[PDB]
């Protein structure tokens, strides 16, 4: 059922764990005990500009990933319409986080336009850039910037452009 | 005592397209990246690891049609397999 | 006719260390990435994909001394597994 | 025994193929026929460098990935001591061989110095850099500009510094 906690999740059952434990020996990240763990996700989009068209849409993708996330076990923060430098604000305390200490990992997703240098602020134009590196992202949630998520996966999510092109070249068959 | 650890490690990134290119969006349904990733999730967290799925997600973009993308996965030091393990 | 194809796709790279950082060699033993790699695929191409063995190489640089670095897939773009089946 | 082409790499028999084209579907790469197909590897090592020491040991490396690949039935380029100009020449050649086209992947190998940019080429100093960027490799070896290796696997390794930091963090435990 749908009902509970992971909605449409498909769940694993403690056979198939133990099948997941046995193909593999101890190359699998450890999964703190359900009852105390304090599971933290991110989810930052832009989806109102000063400049750039509006990213109708991305209440779907707000929903979508929230819920998801929380199926997974995650307790989600949404936070919308930020600068680069709200973004890295954000990244900061979302570092700081005391919960990560009693957590397994991590997810961090992100949604705005984007060029090739990265993801796109609020505030973004030509004229004035208004640009989050991903270099930036990785920088303030590793083990310096962030010793609570030592050893744990750290899952970075972005939708945006990485440029311009199509992406795409023409073949004869 | 203090004891070393690398600065980074357990990372794995994945993002819409491939660098240089476009990512799509729909108005009413939403970013096709997105909508794949939480289909793949809900379907496959249970059985593969997060790196498993992600390649799941990129084969479903193989045939390219008018919107055109190739989700990549950047930037791994995951030295393990991660699992969800939904439901516990 | 002509049809669309990716124009970036079945890719991965690995890379002997993280962004910023330094990778090791021995002026006798040569590098230990190198090393690392090899030892591996000989161990592993038999039984796993290219990605899989990649983890397991990183998994093996885990444990930091005095000469650490980790190793780092980027810009992975694999929608299949690449099996080698050495002997095939 | 290790006196055959594969030297020391470790068999796939014909039950292991069977079962990994079991416990996966039809997301395996296609491998092609053993008698026909013409697989082919590029190793570039810089030891010898204008500016910045000697690549001491670099000789192990190329003697050990030579093997390998030869032993994963790879035909065997090895160029050594190029500017990153010959670098991408050499790139642009390989990508230009008409092999690729009766073969199933390629591998590509990087052994130089390094910094946060990229590969170092022979020339390389501070004052007058000489660097090949990763971004040019994936360029000159996608399906734009290498359709032979378009739908096959290209593995690129690269031996390399990315920066002067020794990549570690101190924790107290
Ligand atoms: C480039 C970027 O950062 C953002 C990423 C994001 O918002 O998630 N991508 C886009 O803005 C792309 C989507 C534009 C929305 C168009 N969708 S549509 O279905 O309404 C539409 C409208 C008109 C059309 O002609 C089409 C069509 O089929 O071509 C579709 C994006 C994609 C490519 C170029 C620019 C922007
Ligand atoms: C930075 C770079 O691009 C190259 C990559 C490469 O050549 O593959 N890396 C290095 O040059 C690193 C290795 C230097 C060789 C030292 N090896 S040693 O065993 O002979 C040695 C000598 C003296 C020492 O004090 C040590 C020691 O244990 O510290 C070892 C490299 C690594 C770190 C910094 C600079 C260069």
């Amino acid at each position: 059922t749908s009902s509970g906690s992971e909605g449409n999740v498909k769940l694993c059952s403690l056979e198939e764990a133990q099948r997941i434990w046995k193909q593999k020996s101890a190359e699998i990240y450890p999964i703190m005990d359900k009852s105390s763990r304090t599971r933290l996700a991110l989810i930052i989009c832009n989806e109102e500009f000063d400049s750039i068209p509006r990213r109708t849409g991305a209440e779907v993708d707000i929903t979508g990933m929230t819920m998801l996330l929380q199926n997974l076990g995650y307790s989600v923060d949404v936070k919308k319409n930020l600068t680069a430098s709200d973004m890295t604000t954000e990244l900061e305390a979302f570092a700081h986080r005391p919960e990560h200490k009693t957590s397994d990992s991590t997810f961090l997703v992100f949604m705005s336009h984007g060029i090739r240098e990265g993801i796109c602020g609020k505030k973004h134009s030509e004229q004035v850039p208004d640009i989050l590196q991903l270099n930036a992202i990785f920088n303030m949630l590793n083990t310096k910037n962030c010793p609570s998520l030592k050893d744990k996966p750290k899952v970075i999510i972005i939708q945006a452009c990485r440029g311009d092109s199509p992406g795409v070249v023409w073949f004869k068959d | 005592a203090i004891k070393k650890a690398h600065i980074e490690k357990d990372f794995i990134a994945f993002c819409s397209s491939t660098p240089d290119n476009v990512s799509w969006r729909h108005p009413t349904m939403g970013s096709v990246f997105i909508g794949r990733l939480i289909e793949h999730m809900q379907e496959y967290a249970c059985s593969c690891d997060v790196e498993e799925i992600f390649r799941k997600v990129r084969f479903s973009f193989e045939q390219p049609d008018g919107r055109a993308q190739m989700p990549t996965t950047e930037r791994v030091t995951l030295t393990r397999c991660f699992y969800l393990f939904p439901g516990h």
